[PDB]
């Protein structure tokens, strides 16, 4: 969270928190229903989001879905879609801790290992984040669109 | 370490479940609270060594502890002793801002009963010594936050026990 | 007992690196007369160039007192 | 939907949390000289730098004697590496981490505070513990300090550090196990040496080793060769019977 | 470490005797297989990362293990699950080169079974990792070198159970 | 074989065999250790072979697996994949053989009326069989994968 | 050996082997052979290798075998011959593996402390080597005795 | 071993107290749960073996376990371990009636981590066998009483993993 | 080169070669005359094997040289194939030198941070480079064209 | 660093030419003389310490040099002066091997000139123990190689004044 990454830098210098890191503390927790309100939001969306998601994706780039490609078939598209239920989940997470911490730990580090392996191929991942930012921020107001916007955006960059 | 935001998001991750309502409940439980967390390290802080001086008055020193074959005999051991003091305030600081006790056992229980032991430090008047700096924090913190407060030197203290 | 005075630069040459980085690269400092020695290897070991070295501490002669 | 969700139900979850290197190694902040430019910043970095070698504990005490080495440092005349060379040499640490050990557990300690991990293999041992016999405290830290991974790792500035090491055989847990024990907990050496192998199967019952020695056999007892058949045909298998 | 020369040079060295009859036999059963073992490793080590993959896919994902609560859930543990298949591989292809299984011992099993104990790592399921990864090399690397590839996959998996 | 073919040749002319053709059949019989294990290899790995050639293929005829192609559908690809497991299967009879007598009898003489009638496009299963040549290659030494290697590229000739 | 320095070499940086770390293993295999012949031949003549060895050393060194020297007397002369067998056992190691490694291990790694202990004078431990050597080297071909002269010189070098 | 009640008096007993509110009110939380437990165990006891059957065919058998090489090969073996898996159903219906865990503790994990390794029985496949038994039973005993038999099942199998 | 990287490792233990680091290169060196054929064979063939290469990079992936492609135009055409000249360059360096020290500092560290910034579709350029081997080994004799396809496979290995 | 092999690829970089003829006959002149660089290293590394011993005696001690007053005065000074003389043999040998001087300037010559000023140590003096030494190494290593050694020992001595 803002307090998990804060604490540590207390302890680390075997110290009480700052005025500044109490002041953060203080500024965050008062942005905390408006956060969960948009988690709530999205989480009440999901099934619409990623299947919209979905087929934003596979016009952009088809081939996924075709002979040679990974996610071909009724089952290896399972799991596409699947992937992109997880990626949306971590993201309301990441919204009401109001950093990636868990975002990090759960799914990017180590992701690039992964997919390699399965040789999903990763750079079209990317555009599939993408296309859930545009669905699920045509479901907030302008302002929580924004605040969620930017961990989509984190996820996009993180597969980079 | 994990805090009540924290805790909600891996308790579950682990079952792969989105934020449901009885999750956001919870969460609202723990930000409702927020401000007055704030309020009251900042008091604990501000009266750390007052706070220290006043529990080692009530429950340590003028005794047999502090006399020739007291474990907190030569200035070396009682400096050991206000040190470790210093460490459970803190720490317990740390515990009610964040509303969970896991960094109580990451960075302060974990091994330490046995430590003391191994020393000769004397466990049930260390424990004496949290009790009494509760009592004091309970003052100073005032009816808002002393409950809060308490439960984690309530925590510390039947973790050696 | 006796210091010298050395200026370094020692470039990365494998991964670029990324927040602030200044003092990791360019640097001068004092170091002790038992090692500047063997940390003079090190840095030349390492494709650093040495720029500058100064006594600082000691005396030019020697024979008596250095040894502390 | 059914194929993200568990198979088996994570039934007390919190036992799911925690499996892993743990939290720590993750949960912790590197301080840089680079970065801790101004003044707030640097008295973090000398107040980390204590924590990392000295270990915490005894860090908690130190009040002012090293403020000779905090000027200079804070002024650029040495470097975060000088500053941590300098706190090894001085009475403090001799004190506190070698005048009550055994030689071989000084060496132990030693690769903890300033390296981060524990000795990885024998041939460590031998040499460094080889370097305390023979010099005493200030060379076997010297050494440390001045060495290939130390600067690899943490270069110039950059207090040292616990990595939980990955690689060589168990090195982690090693690691962890010096890493997670408060000071004068337990105070055994934990790699007192590393214990010779032996061998279980002989090299000769190797598949291909094994198929090469029976042909081996054969070719020479059974057959003749390259020179003149008249010589060939007057030779006696066996020698001795 | 040793391999097999090396295995047979300090047997006869702590006895004091110079490489005799018996040594000689040994040394020559070796050599004679050594073409085939240079060959082996050449097609394990370009082979490498489609090797794990076969052998992931036969043995660890599709499964609870890569779901919420199992171990190699997180790109993070998926990523150190693989990365130590590949050390498998790579040290397999060592001994089998050397023809001694005593690195595998010296780097690899030393201390391995505690520290996944510790970690939560699930043994039986990396042994599966390792066999299914013998499997698919003893099928690329042919006749010549089939069954001297595949025992130092098996010295590895007994190692751990 | 090599056997069959300098005997007919001997037959033919009504005489014994040339000290040419005796020494190929020296020089073949010293490599038959050689050649057995070359077709042991492939013969080991069919399975993958053939799902990297496919792969190879529709990535590079999308269109044959496309509304108006031979190899449009689940079971038209399944066939067609089928046909690369018996082609694959010959060419390790011709290693072992020496020659391609087996190979032609069996799935190259004839083979263009049989496509044509079924109307599948010959030139693209010359291109499944390359396919198979890169990954049956990847499998096997530098001196025994040419030696494969020439067995793939007389089936890719034939079909011409 | 050789195979154990290139695979430690390896190890260290945690990647298979090169195809040119191919190269030096290939070559020893071949010298391995020849190397073992030169060392079984070695051994055959062991017993007058170090006689002479011993007599060429104390004509240019008579002052270890006098009143104040290391080797003087009869049994203080018979330890330094065996000594001289020691290292000519090593010496065969070495040529035989194609690395030197175990005999570093077996006797020139402490060897400064052992023979300043027992106030053994190094250099001339050195000039029996030589002298070993020379008498070796003339039982061996020119080749051989070349290739078998490197490990001598190894020896000779280790002890300074 | 204790249970719920036992579990309480003897936290009170050592410190002199006679029961109060806090306490009385833990007591009632397991009297009031108690007529379910009854029930669940009467179900769990009669379908015992039918349990170990459907939990043996979705966990155990079909497999390299039971196939020359596997630790349940030989008949001897099979028998060992589904007199195991009674064992394990028959205690954990034992700490569901007691609402306490400590019978586990006592009685089936102490030493059986090692037991296990020294023996070469694979653990993570005799969890799998647990918590197949436990999706059985939670079957089985229905809403009542699902949650309260899982748990027992849950503490078994991560006191060997 | 072997000399740079092994030499370094002398250096830095303050000693002289080992017997193992001396062997390496002299077998080093003797692989010399042929690893200097390889080059120049292909230093000969290089504007054959760029231009082959560009055509077999443009079917496997033209896009490229479409509309919204990085290569669409004559002069940024005139600039991809360039890079594909740089690239084989660099891989004649890499085998006269026997590893990849030169070919890593002039044109791998770094290059995703200049292909990133240049929006230049780096995984395309992999496939580029991987056309080239196929050029170039054709042009060779089996045991040379495995030597050379080595250090091709290293940069494609490189942009990953 | 740079050596011939190396020296060669970025002297063509910078203009970015393919190794063209011209480029391939120098490599050829290095790798021609390669085997008699290497025999010659073994013989200077196996000679070391006589070298030095033989180097010093024609051309260091016996004189005011060692005698108080003198810059290789007391024991201290003496082991640095033969330590540096180690130095110049060993790295002489590196330049050698590689066949170009470069590492000489990085590593050895860069700033020493000053480094002896500021000491007080006799450069003159310094010279005459490298030129001994090269004329030791010309005897041991041979027509061969003797040349070739020589010129490194120059590259170090003219680097000096
Ligand atoms: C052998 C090492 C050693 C020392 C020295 C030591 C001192 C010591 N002095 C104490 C109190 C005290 N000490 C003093 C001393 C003074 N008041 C003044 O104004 C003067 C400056 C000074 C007399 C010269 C006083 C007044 C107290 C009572 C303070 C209180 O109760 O708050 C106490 C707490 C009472 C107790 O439990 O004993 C200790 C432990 N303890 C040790 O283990
Ligand atoms: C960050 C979390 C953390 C804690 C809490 C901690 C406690 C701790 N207390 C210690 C010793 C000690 N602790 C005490 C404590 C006391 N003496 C008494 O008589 C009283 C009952 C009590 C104070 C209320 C004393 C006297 C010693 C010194 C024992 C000795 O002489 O060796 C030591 C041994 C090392 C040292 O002396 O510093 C540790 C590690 N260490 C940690 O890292
Ligand atoms: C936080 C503040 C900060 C800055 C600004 C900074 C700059 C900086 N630039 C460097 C090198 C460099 N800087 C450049 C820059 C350029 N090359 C060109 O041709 C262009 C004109 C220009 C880009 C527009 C290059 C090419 C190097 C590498 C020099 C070398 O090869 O050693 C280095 C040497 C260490 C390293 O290579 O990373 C530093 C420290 N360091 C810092 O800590
Ligand atoms: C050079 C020899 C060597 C080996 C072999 C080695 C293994 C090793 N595996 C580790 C962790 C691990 N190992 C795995 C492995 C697996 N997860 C699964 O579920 C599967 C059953 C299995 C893969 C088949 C996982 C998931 C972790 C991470 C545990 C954690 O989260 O802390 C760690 C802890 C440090 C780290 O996380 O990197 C080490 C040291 N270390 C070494 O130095
Ligand atoms: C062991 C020998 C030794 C000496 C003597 C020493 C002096 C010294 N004085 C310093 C600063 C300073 N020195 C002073 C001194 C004074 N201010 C005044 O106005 C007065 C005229 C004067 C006192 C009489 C002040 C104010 C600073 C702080 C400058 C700053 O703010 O950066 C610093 C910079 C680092 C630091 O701030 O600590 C050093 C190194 N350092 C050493 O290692
Ligand atoms: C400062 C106090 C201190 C002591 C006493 C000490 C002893 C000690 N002896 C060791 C090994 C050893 N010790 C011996 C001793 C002997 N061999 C024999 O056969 C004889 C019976 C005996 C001599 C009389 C040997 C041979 C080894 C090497 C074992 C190996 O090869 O690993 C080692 C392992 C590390 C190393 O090899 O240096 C230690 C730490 N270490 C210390 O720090
Ligand atoms: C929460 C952290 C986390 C993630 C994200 C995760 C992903 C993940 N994706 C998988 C497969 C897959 N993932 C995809 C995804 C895609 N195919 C494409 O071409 C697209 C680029 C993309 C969809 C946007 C496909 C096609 C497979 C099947 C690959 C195979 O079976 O070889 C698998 C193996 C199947 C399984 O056992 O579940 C895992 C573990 N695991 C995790 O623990
Ligand atoms: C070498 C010692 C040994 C034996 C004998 C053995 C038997 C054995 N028989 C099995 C099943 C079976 N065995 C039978 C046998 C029969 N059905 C009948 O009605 C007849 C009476 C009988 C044939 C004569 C049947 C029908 C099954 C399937 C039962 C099921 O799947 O529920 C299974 C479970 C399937 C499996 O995983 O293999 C095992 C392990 N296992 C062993 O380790
Ligand atoms: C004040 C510190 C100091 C000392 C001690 C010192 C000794 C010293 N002894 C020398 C020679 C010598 N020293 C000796 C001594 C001995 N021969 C024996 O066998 C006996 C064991 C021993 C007499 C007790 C001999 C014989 C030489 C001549 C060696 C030669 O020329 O090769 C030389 C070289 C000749 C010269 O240039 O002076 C020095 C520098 N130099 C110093 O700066
Ligand atoms: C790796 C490359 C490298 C070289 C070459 C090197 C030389 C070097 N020689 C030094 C001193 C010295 N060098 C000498 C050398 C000599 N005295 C004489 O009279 C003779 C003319 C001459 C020997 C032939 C002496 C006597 C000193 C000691 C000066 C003092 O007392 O401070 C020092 C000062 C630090 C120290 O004392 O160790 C360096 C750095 N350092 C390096 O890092």
């Amino acid at each position: 969270s803002v307090l998990t990454k804060a604490i540590v830098n207390a302890d680390a210098e075997a110290r009480y928190l700052s005025p500044g890191e109490l002041d953060r503390i203080k500024s965050f927790v008062a942005s905390g229903e408006r956060r969960l309100r948009i988690a709530q939001t999205l989480t009440e969306a999901r099934e619409r989001i990623v299947k919209q998601a979905g087929d934003q994706l596979f016009q952009i780039r088809p081939d996924v879905v075709s002979p040679g490609g990974n996610a071909y078939g009724e089952k290896m598209t399972a799991l596409c879609l699947r992937d992109l239920d997880y990626y949306l989940r971590l993201v309301t997470y990441g919204i009401v801790a109001g950093d990636v911490t868990p975002i990090e730990e759960i799914g990017i580090i180590g992701v690039k290992e992964m997919y390699n392996s399965l040789q999903t191929p990763i750079p079209a991942v990317a555009e599939g984040v993408r296309a859930m930012k545009n669905v699920a921020t045509s479901l907030l107001s302008g302002d929580d669109a924004a605040e969620a916007g930017f961990y989509f955006d984190y996820l996009v960059g993180a597969m980079q | 370490m994990q805090d009540a935001i924290t805790a909600v998001i891996n308790n579950y991750d682990v079952q792969g479940k989105y934020l449901d309502g009885a999750a956001l409940d919870k969460l609202k439980a723990y930000f409702t609270t927020g401000a007055v967390r704030v309020r009251a390290a900042a008091v604990i802080s501000s009266n750390a060594t007052t706070i220290i001086k006043e529990a080692a008055a009530k429950a340590l020193i003028y005794s047999d502890l502090t006399r020739p074959g007291g474990n907190m005999y030569t200035t070396r051991r009682y400096a050991a002793c206000i040190r470790d003091m210093d460490y459970f305030l803190r720490y317990a600081t740390y515990a009610m801002l964040a509303g969970d006790p896991s960094i109580l056992d990451e960075r302060v229980l974990n091994g330490l009963k046995e430590t003391y032991n191994s020393l000769g430090v004397p466990i049930a008047a260390t424990v004496g010594g949290i009790q009494a700096m509760k009592e004091v924090v309970g003052g100073l913190v005032g009816p808002d936050a002393a409950k809060e407060a308490s439960i984690y030197f309530d925590y510390l203290s039947s973790g050696l026990s | 007992s006796r210091y010298f005075k050395v200026t370094a630069c020692i470039p990365s040459l494998k991964r670029v690196r990324t927040g602030r980085e200044l003092q990791n690269t360019f640097f001068t400092k004092l170091v002790p007369y038992e090692n500047w020695f063997t940390e003079q290897q090190r840095i030349q070991k390492a494709g650093g160039k040495v720029l500058s070295v100064k006594l600082f501490t000691g005396v030019q002669g020697a024979n008596t007192g250095v040894g502390a | 939907q059914e194929l993200g969700t568990p198979i088996n139900e994570r039934s007390i979850p919190e036992m799911y949390v925690n499996q892993g290197v743990p939290a720590l190694k993750r949960q912790r902040k590197v301080f840089k000289q680079s970065q801790a430019t101004d003044r707030e910043s640097f008295d973090a970095l000398v107040t980390a730098a204590y924590v990392q070698v000295f270990d915490k504990d005894i860090a908690s005490y130190i009040r002012s004697e090293f403020s000779a080495l905090e000027s200079r440092l804070r002024n650029r005349e040495t470097s975060v590496k000088e500053f941590v060379r300098l706190l090894g040499f001085s009475a403090l640490y001799r004190k506190q981490f070698h005048d009550r050990y055994p030689n071989t557990k000084v060496v132990e300690f030693a690769f903890k505070h300033f390296l981060g991990r524990a000795v990885k293999n024998q041939a460590e041992l031998i040499k460094y513990h080889g370097l305390l016999g023979r010099k005493g405290i200030k060379a076997l830290i010297g050494a440390l300090v001045d060495g290939e991974e130390y600067g690899r790792l943490y270069g110039e500035d950059t207090v040292p550090s616990w990595q939980f090491p990955t690689l060589p055989a168990a090195n982690y847990p090693n690691s962890v196990e010096l890493y997670n024990r408060f000071t004068r907990q337990d105070d055994s050496l934990v790699v007192p040496s590393f214990k010779p192998i032996r061998s279980k199967m002989d090299i000769a019952s190797m598949p291909l080793v094994q198929a090469a020695l029976k042909e081996q056999q054969a070719t020479k007892t059974a057959l003749d060769m390259s020179r003149p058949m008249f010589l060939e045909l007057g030779r006696s298998f066996k020698g001795a019977d």
